RNA sequence: AGGUAAGGGAAGUCGGCAAGCCGGAUCCGUAACUUCGGGAUAAGGAUUGGCUCUAAGGGCUGGCAGCCGACUUAGAACUGG
RNA sequence: UACCUGGUUGAUCCUGCCAGUAGCAUAUGCUUGUCUCAAAGAUUAAGCCAUGCAUGUCUAAGUACGCACGGCCGGUACAGUGAAACUGCGAAUGGCUCAUUAAAUCAGUUAUGGUUCCUUUGGUCGCUCGUACUUGGAUAACUGUGGUAAUUCUAGAGCUAAUACAUGCCGACGGGCGCUGACCCCCUUCGCGGGGGGGAUGCGUGCAUUUAUCAGUGGUGACUCUAGAUAACCUCGGGCCGAUCGCACGCCGGCGGCGACGACCCAUUCGAACGUCUGCCCUAUCAACUUUCGAUGGUAGUCGCCGUGCCUACCAUGGUGACCACGGGUGACGGGGAAUCAGGGUUCGAUUCCGGAGAGGGAGCCUGAGAAACGGCUACCACAUCCAAGGAAGGCAGCAGGCG
RNA sequence: AAGCGUUUACUUUGAAAAAAUUAGAGUGUUCAAAGCAGGCCGCCUGGAUACCGCAGCUAGGAAUAAUGGAAUAGGACCGCG
């Protein structure tokens, strides 16, 4: 089948060099996972030494990390917004490594409100009447209620980042292979490199 | 080849085994172990052609799964079993103790050691690993792994372990001033107090090495194996004493010999 | 050519059969064959159809129902003993399994049973305390290593701090000199 | 200057994305004396296979060339001369092997004509295997 | 005066007369010979619809921002008997 | 032993070649008494094959109700042999041949800090905080109905076990460590405030995998090494945390020995694979070759055990060559080696040792750690067997033997 | 005692570089071709050594053969602001 051979092309200077030996299996290639976003279904593949290899076809969620204050929790995806490698893969929503994707920030931002006792998002004119956030928020003793204080001095964030919070949904990059390790765990954009693929995107948008 | 080599014929056995090459085709190949496949010795070569214990293969397959060989304090019924360097191999029913010492040639000496001396061996460090909970881990040449060891022991030192119980009692470090057996190479055998080392990084470095005779040598450091601190050894040596005599005085004295016995 | 269920033809039509596949007896592991079957829809063309009575009718034939066939094996895993005659979880075992008659011509008549499989024993009590025994050991000789490391270790830092600090202390009379 | 590709040119190892109230760059000595050189230190670039400052590391064998090609972008190609002899008549045969090094931009300036040190390391392509180390000048040049 | 004809394909006839076959464009490829200019659209191949995308090809104003304007070329997916 | 001789001419001195001389091989002719070794279908046909054999395997330590043998001490199972079969492993070793292959194979030198690794040996195997005195049902060998002209072809009905296929727990385990923290106590200010302590509850808290962050126990010449902490992840086409077996059997229902087997992970051994540099016959009537049908690189990915245009997408136009690139031929497996030999070389190396390739020609693949395996399958081409004409079955460049 | 010295060819050593084979040590296979044994009234021993091109590593030499120093002084050395 398809194979990774290094005598089946020419050689530095260009001549051609005949084989001298069959298809060997360890000289192997297979046929690309090709993940896409659904219902989790992942086959399991025999590999060499008798490992086993964990092939994503339709994945759903991912472990993504902010990297500013490390935390991550498990968040679901729902579109890939751009990929350095091609625009096929942007047509059709593929996970590889190193590709952007759009994740709702509900798990941040509840992290977020439950650490620093801060609205994130929450665009006014709203209020939430399960007060389950009035909970999170208020209530805090005396005592801790300087430590809550010592915390919102840092806890500002930026403005990029807000706006994305408050859209509902945030970009991430995917730093895992899925057709590999079966994972799609990732980190969030920031700072310089936000801005940056934020401008491929409007680039890309016109 | 489509998968690991399991034979060896007689011709591509070591030198150093000593093996005829009219008896037969194929030499035993030994089992995987604790030792690679020339630095090893099987332990069929040691019992019937050495030894002569034994005949043939039949002969040395009885007295091996007799449970009569015990092998560093431990019986194996693998005729095959491979016996590498500095191992102790004890046969209760005649008492009788083995070392195996390289004596001043290549092969392997027959070496009978006293019982409390085979009470213990010499082992040299190979790594030092940590552990998945920062527990250190020393690596000998005989892939005894033995974790928690003395953090004064550095990469190519050598340390003296108790059969019975697998555990370290004393070390020497790797320094100028001691005793060191070259067990491979072109000076294999010989035996003198370490007088340089020389650092060469990227590749591997060498040391020289001056004997009881002034006949001094340079071996690399993978072929090194400290005996014990000073001018003494920690272990009974051999007849020869590691010198390695020129091939004239190694005549005479056979010749004076045999003259004065007659 | 036998018929092959879930196939759904009236011909024959060949197969790749592999290890769980009917029809097919591999000769080593891995191995599959070629091998031609013949369709689960029962037509004129057939030699010999596989008939199987699930309910029985009003008259007694004389071929099939008329004398039942003892099975010939009886169980021998101790809980299909149990569900075989209703045992509970205390009443033994031992005395309820069902031993076959021997008898021929010639030699004297014969009762002979099956080893009873996953019983509790002995050996199998004394082999679970073995084990749990090396479970605890392994723990206490770790414990016992790791407490002379630490001593070794303390010893060893000990004398590296005092050495670093007599050569403090040769780093002041410099400083003062 | 930087990021002119597809993706985000960035050193995976040092994190640019601490919050504050400039970006530390991540550098390595590859051993056996070599001087790491300043460029590479206080330079704003990253490169993959740089020596200093990339995932490589170097390993084997070190050799010297002259610089004959600088086209390709990120590695040049360097001209190893050597004397063959042959047993048959006691003389030599001059050959040489054309072998393409990476180049990584900390050596800013370089010409074509002049001594190069190289050392082995993982294959970085198809038919480049080494890094450079040093760069010396060639006789005078240094206007 | 136009066509269509199963199977054979010039076996008809002085004679392939007539009729019939190819045929546009794009991407490959193109021999004997030669006056070296040609032969040459040699010969021989493949693609062509519809729909939806992507990339590239510029001006005007104040390596940057905004506003405009046209026709094309290439690549990809889906789909039809 | 650093060796010559006859021959052109009427005669001579030369160049010059022919023929003489001697080994080493191949075949042949004649002859052939003893004895010790010993090549032996490579040279043309890697052409085709009747036949027979060449890979099976059980120890007290995985399964034993086949009376096929066999003991009686029974009634609280199983004496001990044991055909067959399931299970585990080997069959990827070895042997044969040289067809292909000219920086390819191979020889010397190195690195995997760029990877895997069955077995052996040694480390780990109460580290996790949430019916176990033993959990489930299918199957072979067995009985019985047959079909086919036939095969190591098999079906339907009954049973019956696992170290075969799955589910799954008591214990250590009583508490620590981190976040959470209702609350409580103390000092001080007129006072907010500030500072210092105890603590309800909940969650997480093993190793292995993935992801991001912080500091820098043991190292290499050099790590993005190893180790520690932080926040989660852990694939249902799932990971380990023992639901196994044997020999003697003791001490206060519980503790107990020697082992065997399996297994996540880490070192070790047999290796395997890409790799760095150097080295190969003849040929110019082969001088330019490779290159958007990958050629030289860059970036980011897919796949691969790993690094690499191995492949994809987008970019740059590079890469080799008169130091012979590229193409072509080889009556070319490479080498360690052999003959001849003064010194230098020439020729051979099919061949018992190592590395490479293959089983008529390619191609594809299950299993397994290890195969693109052929005394393994799946196709097409050539050859070819039995036949009821419906089908089935083959690969001696293995050991003997047959045809050509 | 640890680190540094223009780079190489060359020359010498050392290290490493499979066996079998070649040369060669010992050895009455009744001699020899051979083989690795064997000899003594349990003991005494062998199973050595040399070469292994070419390429790579290390350590002495700088005779010979290539190459640079500084010459629009962006030259050393010594301290200074
Ligand atoms: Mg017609
Ligand atoms: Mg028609
Ligand atoms: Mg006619
Ligand atoms: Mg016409
Ligand atoms: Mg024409
Ligand atoms: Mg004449
Ligand atoms: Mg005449
Ligand atoms: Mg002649
Ligand atoms: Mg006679
Ligand atoms: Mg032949
Ligand atoms: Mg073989
Ligand atoms: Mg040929
Ligand atoms: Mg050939
Ligand atoms: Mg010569
Ligand atoms: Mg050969
Ligand atoms: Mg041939
Ligand atoms: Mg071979
Ligand atoms: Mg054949
Ligand atoms: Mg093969
Ligand atoms: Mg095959
Ligand atoms: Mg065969
Ligand atoms: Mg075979
Ligand atoms: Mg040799």
């Amino acid at each position: 089948g398809i194979s990774r051979d290094n005598w089946h092309k020419r050689r530095k200077t260009g001549g051609k060099r005949k084989p001298y030996h069959k298809k060997r299996k360890y000289e192997l290639g297979r046929p690309a996972a090709n993940t896409k976003i659904g219902p989790r279904r992942i086959h399991t593949v025999r590999v060499r030494g008798g490992n086993k290899k964990y092939r994503a076809l339709r994945l759903d969620v991912g472990n993504f990390s902010w990297g500013s204050e490390c935390c991550t929790r498990k968040t679901r995806i729902i579109d890939v917004v751009y990929n350095a490698s091609n625009n096929e893969l942007v047509r059709t929503k593929t996970l590889v490594k190193n590709c952007i994707v759009l994740i709702d920030s509900t798990p941040y931002r509840q992290w977020y409100e439950s650490h620093y006792a801060l609205p994130l998002g929450r665009k006014k004119g709203a209020k939430l009447t399960p007060e389950e956030e009035e909970i999170l928020n208020k209530k805090r003793s005396k005592k801790i209620q300087k430590k809550y204080d010592e915390r919102k001095k840092n806890a500002k964030i930026s403005s990029l980042l807000e706006e994305q919070f408050q859209q509902g949904k945030l970009l991430a990059c995917i730093a895992s292979r899925p057709g590999q390790c079966g994972r799609a765990d990732g980190y969030v954009l920031e700072g310089k490199e936000l801005e940056f693929y934020l401008r491929k995107i409007k680039a890309r948008k016109g | 080849a489509r998968g690991p080599k399991k034979h060896l014929k007689r011709v591509a056995a070591p030198k150093h085994w000593m093996l005829d090459k009219l008896t037969g085709v194929f030499a035993p190949r030994p089992s995987t172990g604790p030792h690679k496949l020339r630095e090893c010795l099987p332990l069929i070569i040691f019992l019937r052609n050495r030894l002569k214990y034994a005949l043939t293969g039949d002969e040395v397959k009885k007295i091996c799964m007799q449970r009569f060989i015990k092998i560093d304090g431990k019986v194996r019924t693998d005729i095959t079993y491979p016996a590498g360097f500095m191992d102790v191999i004890s046969i209760d029913k005649t008492g009788e103790n083995f070392r195996l010492i390289y004596d001043t040639k290549g092969r392997f000496a027959v070496h009978r050691i006293t019982p409390e001396e085979a009470k213990y061996k010499l082992c040299k460090v190979r790594k030092i690993f940590v552990g998945t909970k920062g527990i250190p881990h020393l690596v000998t040449h005989d892939a005894r792994t033995i974790r928690y060891p003395d953090p004064l022991i550095k990469v190519n030192d050598t340390i003296q372990i108790d059969l019975e119980t697998g555990k370290i009692t004393d070390f020497i470090k790797f320094d100028t001033g001691n005793l060191c057996m070259v067990t491979g190479g072109a000076n294999l055998g010989r035996i003198g107090v370490i007088t340089n080392r020389e650092r060469h990084p990227g590749s591997f470095d060498v040391v020289h090495v001056k004997d009881a005779n002034g006949n001094s040598f340079a071996t690399r450091l993978s072929n090194i194996f400290v005996i014990g601190k000073g001018n003494k050894p920690w272990i009974s040596l051999p007849r020869g004493k590691g010198i390695r005599l020129t091939i004239a005085e190694e005549r005479d004295k056979r010749l004076a010999a045999k003259q004065s016995s007659g | 050519f036998p018929m092959k269920q879930g196939v759904l033809t009236h011909g024959r039509v060949r197969l790749l059969l592999s290890k769980g596949h009917s029809c097919y007896r591999p000769r080593r592991t891995g191995e599959r064959k070629r091998k031609s079957v013949r369709g689960c829809i029962v037509d004129a063309n057939l030699s010999v159809l596989n008939l199987v009575i699930v309910k029985k009718g009003e008259k007694d034939i004389p071929g099939l129902t008329d004398t039942t066939v003892p099975r010939r094996l009886g169980p021998k895993r101790a809980s299909r003993i149990r569900k075989l005659f209703n045992l509970s979880k205390e009443d033994d075992v031992r005395q309820y399994v069902v031993r076959k008659p021997l008898n021929k011509e010639g030699k004297k008549p014969r009762t002979k049973a099956p080893k009873i499989q996953r019983l509790v024993t002995p050996r199998v009590l004394q082999h679970k305390r073995r084990r749990i025994a090396l479970k605890k050991q392994r723990t206490k000789k770790n414990k016992e290593e790791a407490a002379e490391y630490a001593k070794l270790l303390a010893k060893r830092m000990k004398e590296a701090k005092e050495k670093r600090q007599e050569q403090i202390a040769k780093r002041r009379r410099l400083s003062s000199l | 200057d930087i990021q002119t590709e597809r993706a985000y040119q960035k050193q995976p190892t040092i994190f640019q994305n601490k919050k504050r109230v400039k970006l530390p760059r991540y550098y390595k000595n590859i051993g056996l004396g070599f001087k790491t050189p300043k460029e590479a230190i206080e330079g704003t670039y990253i490169d993959k296979k740089c020596p200093f400052t990339g995932n490589v590391s170097i390993r084997g064998r070190i050799l010297s060339g002259v610089v004959t090609k600088m086209k390709m972008q990120r590695t040049i190609v360097i001209r190893r001369d050597y004397l063959h002899y042959i047993r048959k008549y006691n003389r030599f045969e001059k050959r040489h092997k054309n072998m393409s090094v990476h180049l990584s931009p900390c050596f800013r300036d370089v010409q074509i004509g002049d001594i190069v040190t190289v050392g082995e390391c993982r294959p970085l392509s198809k038919t480049v295997r080494f890094n450079v180390l040093k760069v010396t000048k060639a006789a005078g040049t240094k206007k």
